[PDB]
């Protein structure tokens, strides 16, 4: 469905924050390196703190549009029976007498 | 300046609200009817001070109408301007004629003609403002004043002021 | 006027311990968010007290504080002395201690000289993660009338 | 000056021109949809309205008594005596 | 436009207002044109 | 319904009486220093300087609030928001006399805390000037005396020359540095 | 045991107090010689009633800000500190990285059980989810 | 209501950044000790 | 600045008075031989009158900013040109008292402030258990 699709959506811009996070502690870590004068990790320090940015930057995207397509929806795709039973019991009554 | 004054208000109660929530719409009908207003007499009647200790008092029947009414004792910030007072404030305005200046509830304009000799009206600058060598003054910065006169219109005060003299202007 | 200032960003932070071990008497505890925003008040505050203090550092290590003849040295010498202490927390600088031991590397011998350029080394370190700073920043964006219709169901007139 | 309760000497009975008076009072405030300190047994006009609240002493009002000088003695409805 | 001077006095504060009988408000209105003041205070200043 | 005040006045039918205004301290017939409770007793006028009124207002606008959360049973920069965040509880809403006076009195008030505030006023009372020249003496920030006795004109020869020049020195000094 | 680690915090946080109070008192009464004026009024009754007025005094010097200057080895202590920091905060910031990370799969398991929990008919009202199946 | 949702998330995301961003400006740069509980705070 | 100097024997040898609290101040290692006082005691070898005489010489001065017998005195360390100062020690209780800034002890209070609001910090920061629905609870 539509909202299962929301949800879905929504949960990936979770997933999305966790690996900035991730790569906020990589940043961290491999700043630690680089001023202890180990420069080899500058590649991977810089790419994990650029991807967590990057990441971050995407996840924004994402989640900004999400909220606007929440108010878009509204009225449309988003708010703002004994007759079943009946034919559940003659069902069961005419498989009684027709077993 | 900025007082703080012992005032009385006469409300007039209909009989209908002789209920539980009598004291009540009463100090409410005080804070309608007196604050924020402005009189001659006393200035900008601010805020009516512990809302609280308001005494509402007794209230005399009229004879006529059943209706009943108070006089309502409470204490309030005022502000009343006076002549040969010296204040600090904010320009709001500036045209060629002058600028006023904001200051609490109550404007002072300041003519072009009680200001420093070479500082003139530019209307070239953005916004137009007044373009001394050493000064500057438009629609935004702040001002001290000498208030050279008040005008009471029973509503609102409105003053007019200087910043010729000594130890005045540009703040 | 400075040590007015000082004493009066003190004053604060006193108020707010004071203010810390009032909600942590009580048994339930204050709602976290609450426990957090006077962590920040206090955050604020002590900020304000180590930059005006060492704004005041070249001033304020230009003195000499000893009691006056009006303290009561005979009673009691060990308050005055425990408010003239200047040794610092027996665990404060065992943990500096701790920390300079384990900050890398970096053993006296040295000699400076070579201690500069280890200096240098984390400088230009710095600039280049400046840098990367700049760049990375760079590289993100920041019908119809009612009464008419009705006044025709009840007269006829269009 | 206003006279202390403990201090009063004016009757302790209502006047016929106090009573005529609390009753026009309560009759024109009652008709002026105030506030009925009684239970109205049926009664809809707002004299005989006044007479049953004077008549259970639940009239909320309060007699201020001048003196010749300027004075006064005020004297509830409840605590006056209806010998009228 | 609630504005209420009595200039003369440059008064715009100080005012009530009363209810009398129109013949009064003559009256006194008379008793001016003749030179005579009928002022009406609202308050008290000799007590007995 | 035009507000009264606490004292009464002989109406000698001649208006024409009215004095003007003035820094000769010749504040209304409403504003002089020997004035009235509304208890009865005769006390002295009260003038505040900014800081002071500041503070006042807030302190009664917050007295206010809890008022009516009873009767509901049954940095400077971040003042000017939660100011207006007090005004739109308590007050009219259509005050528009005090929301500039609170944006006023935020952004011109040389003092902030309470306690700095007494401090002004312990300081500025031993010199036992008009009600109105402490109150401006503590709104008016001046580094002479000169300019004290230029700004305020009242003062001239109610205090030395040099004591007001330590009282100044004072007053900066307390001033809270925001 | 949870409460007893209440009590260490407690304990802790009780200590700064006392610390920052102290400090602020001291000052109060320096201040107290001059200025003052109302400066003195920070300070503990008991002290106050302690101590007589006119406490302590001051001495000018120059040059202990140039003797500081002239070492230079607190600014490298300061530096290695800071990267010591910067290391206990990595490790702590890693430790929330994977608890989140867990705590994501099992909410965003009941997110899809939920998207799995299928109708629009029935109520539901709310920090856990209710039916109202009557 | 929803719009109020937006503003408060944008607000978020922008402090988030910045705090990052400055905090890893912070540190690299009892004065160190200070620092280190602001690069905490942050 | 940190530390604390007594040589409660040497009252014993002497008795601790005055010029005694001058010459114990000299006893002390908080005393320096780079002053005046002890080329003085030199030449002696090979209180007013020494106030004088320190008018005379050109050097580092210690001189007597108090007496409360017997107990406590200041004995100040001033740079003489005008006179500028150093530091204050003060002899209370048998024991030479270091003179300890200004600056220094502002110092430690803030250090040790700082360190227990660390403290508590962390130990509370790791309590609270967070689900997005609940927030921040506490187990």
């Amino acid at each position: 469905p539509y909202i299962q699709e929301r949800l879905k959506s929504l949960n990936d811009i979770e997933t999305q924050l966790c690996s900035m996070l991730q790569e906020a502690s990589q940043v961290t870590f491999i700043f630690g390196e680089l001023k202890r004068g180990n420069e080899s990790v500058k590649p991977q320090f810089e790419n994990h703190v650029k991807q967590f940015y990057e990441r971050l930057d995407k996840s924004t995207t994402q989640l900004r549009k999400e909220i606007q397509l929440l108010d878009e929806n509204v009225g449309t795709r988003l708010l703002p029976q004994d007759t079943e039973k009946m034919e559940e019991q003659l069902d069961l009554l005419s498989a009684i007498l027709d077993p | 300046m900025f007082f703080i004054k012992d005032l009385s208000l006469n409300i007039t109660l209909h009989p209908s609200f002789f209920g539980p929530r009598m004291k009540q719409y009463l100090k409410t009908k005080l804070l309608e009817e007196v604050e924020g207003s402005c009189t001659g007499k006393f200035g900008y009647i601010l805020c009516v001070l512990d809302y609280d200790n308001i005494d509402i008092q007794r209230g005399r029947i009229l004879p006529t109408d059943g209706s009943a009414e108070f006089n309502v004792k409470y204490r309030a910030v005022v502000f009343k301007p006076f002549k040969g007072e010296v204040v600090d404030g904010t320009v709001v305005s500036c045209s060629q004629h002058g600028f006023e200046v904001q200051v609490g509830p109550m404007k002072v304009f300041v003519t072009k003609h009680l200001m420093p000799q070479d500082l003139t009206f530019n209307a070239g600058s953005n916004p137009p403002s007044y373009q001394s060598s050493e000064d500057v003054i438009t629609i935004k910065s702040r001002i001290r004043v000498k208030i050279e006169g008040c005008i009471s219109q029973v509503s609102s005060i409105h003053a007019i002021g200087s910043i010729k003299e000594d130890y005045l202007g540009a703040i | 006027q400075a040590l007015d200032a000082v004493r009066m960003r003190l004053a604060q932070l006193t108020h707010s311990l004071r203010r810390i071990r009032d909600e942590m008497s009580k048994a339930e505890l204050p709602q976290w968010y609450t426990l957090q925003s006077q962590l920040n008040v206090t955050l604020s505050q002590l900020v304000s007290v180590t930059s005006t203090l060492q704004h005041f550092q070249e001033t304020l290590d230009s003195t000499v504080v000893y009691p006056l003849p009006k303290f009561p040295t005979t009673s009691h010498e060990s308050l005055v002395t425990t408010l003239l202490r200047k040794k610092n927390i027996p665990e404060v600088d065992e943990w500096m201690k701790y920390v300079r031991e384990t900050s890398g590397v970096t053993t006296a011998l040295l000699k400076d000289e070579e201690i500069e350029k280890l200096l240098q080394q984390d400088r230009e370190i710095t600039n280049w993660a400046r840098t990367t700073f700049r760049n990375e920043y760079g590289k993100h964006d920041f019908p119809f009338n009612v009464d008419d219709v009705l006044k025709f169901t009840f007269t006829g007139e269009k | 000056k206003a006279i202390p309760k403990d201090q009063r000497a004016t009757t302790p009975y209502m006047t016929k021109y106090e009573r005529a008076r609390i009753l026009g009072t309560r009759a024109l405030q009652i008709s002026m949809n105030a506030p009925v300190f009684v239970d109205l047994e049926g009664e809809t006009d707002p004299l005989r309205i006044a007479m049953k609240e004077l008549a259970e002493k639940k009239i909320p009002l309060v007699i201020r008594r001048y003196l010749p000088d300027g004075s006064f003695e005020d004297w509830s409805v409840e605590e006056l005596i209806v010998d009228l | 436009h609630n504005q209420f001077e009595c200039k003369g006095c440059d008064n715009k504060i100080d005012i009530y207002q009363i209810h009398i009988p129109y013949a009064a408000k003559l009256l006194f209105q008379e008793l001016m044109a003749m030179n005579i003041t009928p002022r009406l205070y609202t308050d008290r200043s000799r007590d007995f | 319904v035009s507000t009264s005040t606490f004292q009464t006045r002989r109406r000698r039918l001649k208006k024409v009486e009215e004095e003007e205004n003035a820094a000769t301290l010749q504040l209304g017939q409403e504003f002089q220093l020997k004035q009235i409770n509304h208890q009865g007793e005769e006390e002295e006028l009260i003038a505040l300087n900014l800081s002071e009124a500041r503070l006042v207002i807030k302190e009664a606008l917050v007295e206010r609030r809890r008022a009516f959360k009873r009767s509901q049973k049954k940095t400077r920069e971040k003042e000017l928001e939660s100011i207006d965040v007090l005004l739109e509880q308590t007050t009219g809403g259509n005050n528009k006399d005090l929301k500039n006076t609170m944006q006023y009195l935020t952004n011109f008030s040389r003092f902030r805390d309470q306690e700095t505030v007494g401090a002004v006023i312990q300081l500025l009372k031993s010199t036992g000037l008009h009600p109105f020249e402490v109150a401006q003496l503590g709104s008016l920030a001046c580094d002479t005396a000169d300019e004290a006795k230029t700004l305020i004109p009242s003062l001239n020869n109610k205090i030395s020359d040099d004591e007001l020049e330590r009282i100044l020195k004072e007053l900066s000094n307390l001033e809270t540095l925001y | 045991q949870f409460v007893k680690r209440r009590r260490d915090m407690l304990e802790h946080i009780n200590l700064a107090m006392n610390e920052s109070s102290l400090a602020l008192e001291f000052v109060s009464l320096l201040l107290s010689s001059v200025k003052e004026s109302t400066g003195m009024s920070s300070m503990s009754p008991f002290l106050r009633k302690v101590v007589k007025p006119s406490s302590l005094n001051s001495d000018k010097i120059p040059y202990v800000a140039p003797t500081k200057k002239e070492y230079i080895e607190l600014d490298i202590l300061n530096k290695g500190w800071k990267l010591q920091s910067l290391n206990e905060s990595k490790d702590l910031l890693r430790a929330s990285f994977n608890k989140l990370s867990s705590i994501l799969q099992n909410e965003h398991d009941y997110w899809n059980k939920i998207m799995q929990s299928i109708s629009n008919k029935d109520v539901i009202f709310k920090k856990l989810l209710a039916i109202k199946y009557g | 209501s929803n719009q109020a949702l937006y503003e408060k998330l944008e607000q978020t995301r922008t402090i988030l950044s910045v705090k990052l961003a400055e905090l890893i400006n912070m540190t690299t740069i009892a004065v160190a000790t200070t620092s280190v509980m602001m690069v905490n705070n942050q | 600045d940190e530390l604390q100097w007594k040589s409660p024997e040497w009252i014993q040898v002497f008795g601790l008075r005055t010029e005694n609290v001058l010459d114990y101040f000299a006893e002390s290692p908080f005393f320096d031989k780079t002053s005046n006082n002890q080329v003085i005691k030199m030449q002696r070898q090979f209180y007013m009158q020494l106030e004088e005489e320190l008018m005379k010489l050109d050097g580092t001065e210690y001189v007597l900013s108090s007496v409360r017998e017997p107990d406590f005195w200041v004995i100040r360390k001033q740079r003489r040109t005008e006179i500028i100062p150093l530091q204050d020690y003060y002899i209370i209780g048998a024991n030479i008292y270091q003179s300890p800034t200004i600056f220094k002890i502002v110092q430690s209070r803030l250090m040790s402030t700082s360190y227990h609001l660390n403290s508590t910090l962390e130990s509370l920061y790791d309590l609270i258990e967070f689900q997005p629905s609940q927030g921040v609870h506490y187990k």
